[PDB]
């Protein structure tokens, strides 16, 4: 029921006929039918929009700091793995960090999700009334002040396919490093450098047969 | 019609327009326990505080004991905490569990006074103002109001949708614990250790060789 | 310990009575080859007795002064010192089979009275029916107090023949 | 109406506009019901006077350096001696709950007898701040609002003892001194995983 003209993740394959294009990234990908019911789809539209922008963030956050390292640029926390980030000391502790982290998250995101409910609702600064962002937002796509330099008045469309696949793609990385790390244990760039020596004998299958 | 048993002759008692209703209808009830619909009215309400006591019982074993096992926390096992927490309680078990009963059996009465008469709570001057907020709502074992702070069921298009996830972990949540039982007097341990023993070598630690469960073989 | 009574495992004419059970098994043993069918059926007879005597210490019965087992009726003396599962326990279990003998075999005869002829119903049972009842015969307790509940337990005066009076 | 409290939102129905400290606070449509509606706003009214009392008190023992509020009632089981602003005061426990219960009934005898007189004035109000009506309405909104922030404050006073065991004042400077070090956050009682 899937329109013809619209790009698929399988060449030739019927999908399902509710993806019908308008979300960005619509290759027509729901082999288990999750996004089914318009209801939960537009939950799972903004949870991937989340997720995904999260993951650009910490993907971004973990290549930069260990190839900066790895060049020879020095600073205190230079030469922590991403995962022994927790025990660094730092000017306080992880505790009182934590505390403050979720009472911040808490006002930004109950801010998010009144938009989500009433969008247009939340456009308003509360202390200084007059600022205010453009009344066209959509849920997931803030712009305005979030929008500083007016790129999304460009092509949104393309714009917006841009953003999901490096979203997708960061996704992917993640759940990488997670695994890399468990089976691994060296960070990831190390990781590469070991396939880049010698890329033959050093597939996942090489290495986990090894360790079984 | 989704069935627990695909070509099954459905009970005609759980076919009609207010059997299929309820929550998690999937034509079982081999017993006819459920043949009386005022009996059903009152086994539905028994099956959701079953299912309510269930989870929360059951999530306040398995989580705090994953994190125990994980280094978090460190909580003895379910069937050992009762002894350990008495020890260094303020009060013995008898006026723990006396304490327990008056007032269990507070909101017991006046939960059970509503099945008999929907709304009944909510009789004026009865409770010091609150009796309006205890009326509860149209459907029996769905109170609301102050028992539901984010007003998670005023979404119509999601109501139907979050009952029956209830019921089905629920559900799960009863045999879980059932399971907790089983598996304390099969094996003598806990149950993320049964979980981790049977990961470790899934075909030859099971029921099957626990030498207890099947004794013939 | 109850009512004069002490544990059988502590009772000397307890022990006493397993010694002369057995010793009149070995007698009897004597005159029979090792290997042969009569020494291995006795043997097997004391192995069994042993158990027996065994059995009966570890469960924790009382013991007169004639070293038999004397059960405790009680529910309170019983459920105080754990003899529950000699009277009160086994008190339960009747009542269940028992119940559900009598709650199936009177759901047979309500389902065949409607029948054309019931008589015929109860000389060539319905096997069917009667196999379908009796599965469903688990859950009585359940099913006999919602109709004591609903009021269809008991029939009404009114349709009962009595006497004159 | 005072304000929102959510942003966005929409005002519940049965909040009138004109009621002092009204937000449009009701998730749980507790006073829905008018009955129930007239019974809450006495009370929250009474609980804010108490509080801002409570709290006003409860402060100006350990300012003055006479302990904290926790404190104040151990002469009664450790076998001491009352003391006000330093001062020996004869009565002893028993003569106290005799006297604060014939007290406190005749007085709240007669307040539940008016039948729900939130702003009674006239022997209450002595210098008639709230003698005129058109100023009334400003006067009422802050003694609401000063009372939720002192109904809070309290809160926080028996939260925070209970966490760390000191007193509001020791903890204010405590927090002053090491921001980062003294917080809720590393009382090791808030946050669990820590
Ligand atoms: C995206 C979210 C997120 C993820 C995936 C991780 C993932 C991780 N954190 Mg991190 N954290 C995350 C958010 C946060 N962390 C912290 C604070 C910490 C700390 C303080 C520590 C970690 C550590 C860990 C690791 C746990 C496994 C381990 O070694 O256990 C075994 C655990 C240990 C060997 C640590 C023993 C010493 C530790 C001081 C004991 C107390 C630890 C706390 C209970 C951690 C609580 C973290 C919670 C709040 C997220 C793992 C790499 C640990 C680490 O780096 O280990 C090498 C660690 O110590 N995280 C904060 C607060 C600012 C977070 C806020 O969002
Ligand atoms: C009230 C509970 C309930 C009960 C008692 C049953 C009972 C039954 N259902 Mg039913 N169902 C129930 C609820 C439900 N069923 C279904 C949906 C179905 C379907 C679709 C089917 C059944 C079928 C069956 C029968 C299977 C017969 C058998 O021997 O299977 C043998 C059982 C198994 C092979 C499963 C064993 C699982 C094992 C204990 C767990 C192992 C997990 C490990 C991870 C595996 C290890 C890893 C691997 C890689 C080695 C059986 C009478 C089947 C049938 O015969 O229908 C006519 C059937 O086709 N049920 C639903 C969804 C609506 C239910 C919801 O509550
Ligand atoms: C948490 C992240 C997340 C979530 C919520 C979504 C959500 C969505 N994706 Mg996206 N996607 C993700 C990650 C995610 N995606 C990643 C990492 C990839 C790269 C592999 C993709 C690739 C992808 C494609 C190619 C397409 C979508 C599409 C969709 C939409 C329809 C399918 C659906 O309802 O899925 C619901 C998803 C969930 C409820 C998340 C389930 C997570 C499981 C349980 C984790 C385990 C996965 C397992 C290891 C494999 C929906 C908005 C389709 C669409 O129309 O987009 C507009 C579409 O064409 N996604
Ligand atoms: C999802 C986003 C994310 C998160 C949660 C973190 C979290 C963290 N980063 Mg990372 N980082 C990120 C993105 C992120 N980073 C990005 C996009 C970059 C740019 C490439 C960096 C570059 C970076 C560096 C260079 C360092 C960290 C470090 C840290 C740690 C201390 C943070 C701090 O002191 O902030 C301070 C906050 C402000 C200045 C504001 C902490 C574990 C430090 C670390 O790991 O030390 C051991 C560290 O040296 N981050
Ligand atoms: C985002 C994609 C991505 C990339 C570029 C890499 C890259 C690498 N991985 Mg990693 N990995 C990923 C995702 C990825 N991984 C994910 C999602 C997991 C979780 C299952 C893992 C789990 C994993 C393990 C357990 C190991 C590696 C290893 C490797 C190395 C290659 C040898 C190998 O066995 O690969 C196997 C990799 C996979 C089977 C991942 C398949 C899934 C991705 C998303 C496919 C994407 C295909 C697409 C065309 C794009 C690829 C190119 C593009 C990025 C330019 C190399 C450093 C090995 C290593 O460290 O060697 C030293 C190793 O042992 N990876
Ligand atoms: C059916 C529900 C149920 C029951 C009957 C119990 C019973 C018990 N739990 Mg468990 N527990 C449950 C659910 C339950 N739990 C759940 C859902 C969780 C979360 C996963 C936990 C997590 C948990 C932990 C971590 C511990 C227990 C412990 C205990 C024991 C001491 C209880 C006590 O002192 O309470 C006193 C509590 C109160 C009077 C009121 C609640 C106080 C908390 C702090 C407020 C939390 C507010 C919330 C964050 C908002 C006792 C055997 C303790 C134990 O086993 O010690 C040996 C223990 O360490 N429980
Ligand atoms: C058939 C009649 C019958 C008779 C003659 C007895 C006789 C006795 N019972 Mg038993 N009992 C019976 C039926 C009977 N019981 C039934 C049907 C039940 C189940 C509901 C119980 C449950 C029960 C309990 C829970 C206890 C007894 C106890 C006793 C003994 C002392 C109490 C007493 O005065 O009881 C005379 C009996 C009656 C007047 C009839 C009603 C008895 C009620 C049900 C129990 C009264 C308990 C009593 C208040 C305990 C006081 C403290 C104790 C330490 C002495 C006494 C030998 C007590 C005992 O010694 O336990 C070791 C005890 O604790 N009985
Ligand atoms: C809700 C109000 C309230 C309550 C119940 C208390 C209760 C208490 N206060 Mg506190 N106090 C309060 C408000 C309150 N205070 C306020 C508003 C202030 C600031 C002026 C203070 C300043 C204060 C000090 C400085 C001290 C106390 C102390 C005490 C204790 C002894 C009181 C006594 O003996 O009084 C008896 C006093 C009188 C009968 C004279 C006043 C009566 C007036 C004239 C008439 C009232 C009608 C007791 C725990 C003492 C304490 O805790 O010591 C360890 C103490 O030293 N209070
Ligand atoms: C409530 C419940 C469990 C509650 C558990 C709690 C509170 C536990 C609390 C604690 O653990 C903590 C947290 C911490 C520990 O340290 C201490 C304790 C105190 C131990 C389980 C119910 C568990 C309930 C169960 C398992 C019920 C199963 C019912 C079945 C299968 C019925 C089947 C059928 O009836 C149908 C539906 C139709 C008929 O026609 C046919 C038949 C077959 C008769
Ligand atoms: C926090 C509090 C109440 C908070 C209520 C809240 C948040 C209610 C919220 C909501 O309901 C709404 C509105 C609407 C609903 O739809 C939703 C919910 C969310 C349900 C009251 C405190 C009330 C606090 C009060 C009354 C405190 C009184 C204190 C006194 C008198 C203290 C006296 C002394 O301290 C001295 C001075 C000296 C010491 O030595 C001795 C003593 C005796 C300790």
């Amino acid at each position: 029921k899937r329109d013809a003209a619209l790009p698929s993740w399988m060449p030739g394959a019927d999908l399902p006929g509710y993806l019908n294009g308008t979300l960005p990234g619509d290759f027509g990908f729901d082999p288990l039918y999750l996004g089914q019911d318009p209801v939960k789809l537009k939950w799972y539209a903004q949870a991937e929009l989340m997720n995904a922008r999260f993951a650009m963030l910490a993907v971004a956050g973990i290549l930069v700091p260990e190839l900066l390292s790895n060049i020879g640029f020095s600073w205190p926390g230079a030469g922590v793995a991403w995962y022994d980030a927790g025990k660094f000391e730092y000017f306080a502790p992880a505790s009182s960090l934590f505390g403050v982290q979720m009472l911040l998250f808490a006002w930004v995101e109950i801010r998010r999700y009144q938009d989500f409910v009433k969008p247009g609702s939340a456009n308003q600064d509360p202390i200084f009334t007059n600022n205010k962002l453009p009344d066209g937002n959509e849920p997931g796509y803030p712009g305005g002040i979030f929008d500083p330099f007016g790129w999304s008045k460009g092509d949104i469309k393309s714009l917006k396919l841009k953003e999901i696949k490096n979203g997708r793609l960061a996704m992917l990385a993640f759940a990488g490093f997670i695994g890399q790390a468990y089976t691994t244990g060296t960070t990831p760039l190390k990781n590469l450098s070991t396939h880049l020596a010698d890329p033959w004998s050093t597939t996942v299958w090489q290495n986990d047969l090894a360790r079984l | 019609r989704q069935s627990w048993l695909p070509g099954s002759q459905i009970p005609a008692h759980l076919d009609t327009p207010a059997a299929q209703a309820l929550a998690g209808n999937f034509g079982f009830d081999p017993l006819g326990l459920g043949k009386d619909p005022v009996a059903l009215r009152w086994y539905q309400q028994a099956e959701l505080i079953h299912c309510r006591t269930a989870m929360a019982g059951v999530a306040g074993i398995l989580i705090p004991g994953l994190l125990t096992k994980a280094g978090a926390l460190n909580v003895p096992e379910w069937y050992d905490a009762g002894k350990v927490a008495i020890e260094n309680s303020f009060a013995p078990w008898g006026s723990l569990l006396a304490v327990q009963l008056f007032l269990c059996g507070f909101v017991e009465a006046k939960r059970w006074q509503d099945i008999r008469k929907p709304g009944s709570q909510g009789e004026p001057g009865s409770f010091l103002g609150f009796e309006a907020s205890l009326k509860g709502t149209s459907e029996l074992g769905y109170p609301g109001g102050p028992f539901d702070p984010l007003g998670l069921s005023k979404e119509a298009d999601k109501w139907a949708d979050w009952k029956l996830k209830e019921v089905k972990n629920g559900r799960l949540a009863m045999l879980a614990f059932l399971g907790f039982v089983a598996q304390k007097y099969a094996t003598g341990a806990g149950p993320v250790d049964n979980l981790a023993a049977h990961l470790k070598d899934p075909w030859h630690v099971n029921y099957a060789t626990n030498g207890v469960s099947l004794p013939f073989l | 310990d109850i009512a004069g009574l002490t544990p059988c495992s502590e009772s000397k004419a307890y022990a006493k009575l397993e010694k002369k059970e057995l010793k009149t098994l070995e007698k009897r043993l004597k005159q029979y080859e090792a290997d042969s069918a009569p020494a291995v059926a006795l043997k097997a007879t004391m192995e069994r007795t042993k158990a027996r005597f065994a059995n009966y210490a570890k469960a924790g019965l009382l013991c007169g002064n004639d070293g038999l087992p004397h059960l405790i009726a009680d529910p309170g003396l019983a459920l105080k010192y754990g003899h529950a599962g000699e009277v009160f326990i086994p008190t339960f279990g009747f009542l269940y089979v028992a119940g559900y003998i009598g709650y199936v075999g009177r759901q047979y005869l309500i389902a065949v009275k409607g029948e054309a002829k019931p008589t015929d119903k109860e000389i060539i049972i319905d096997v069917p029916l009667a196999t379908k009842l009796a599965w469903q015969g688990a859950g009585w307790p359940l099913a006999a107090v919602q109709e004591l509940q609903r009021g269809t337990l008991l029939e009404k005066e009114e349709n009962i023949t009595v006497s004159p009076r | 109406k005072a304000g929102n409290w959510l942003p966005g939102s929409d005002a519940p129905a049965w909040l009138p506009d004109d009621l002092p400290g009204n937000y449009g606070f009701d998730p749980l449509s507790l006073g829905k019901e008018p009955a129930s509606l007239k019974r809450f706003t006495e009370s929250e009214v009474i609980h804010g006077r108490w509080a801002m009392l409570g709290v006003a008190g409860s402060l100006a023992v350990e300012l003055l350096g006479y302990g904290n509020w926790y404190d104040a009632p151990l002469w009664a089981v450790n076998g001491g001696k009352a003391t006000w602003f330093g001062i020996e005061v004869p009565f002893d426990l028993n003569a106290l709950l005799a006297f604060e219960f014939v007290a406190m009934a005749a007085a709240e005898g007669q307040r539940g007898d008016a039948g729900g007189v939130v702003y009674p004035g006239g022997a209450f109000d002595p210098l008639g701040f709230a003698k005129d009506s058109s100023k009334s309405g400003e006067l009422k909104l802050k003694e609401i609002k000063n009372g939720r922030l002192a109904m809070v404050a309290f809160l926080g006073f028996v939260a925070q003892h209970a966490a760390t065991g000191k007193g509001p004042i020791a903890a204010l400077g405590e927090h002053l001194a090491n921001p980062w070090g003294a917080n809720f956050a590393t009382n090791g009682i808030s946050v669990p995983f820590f």
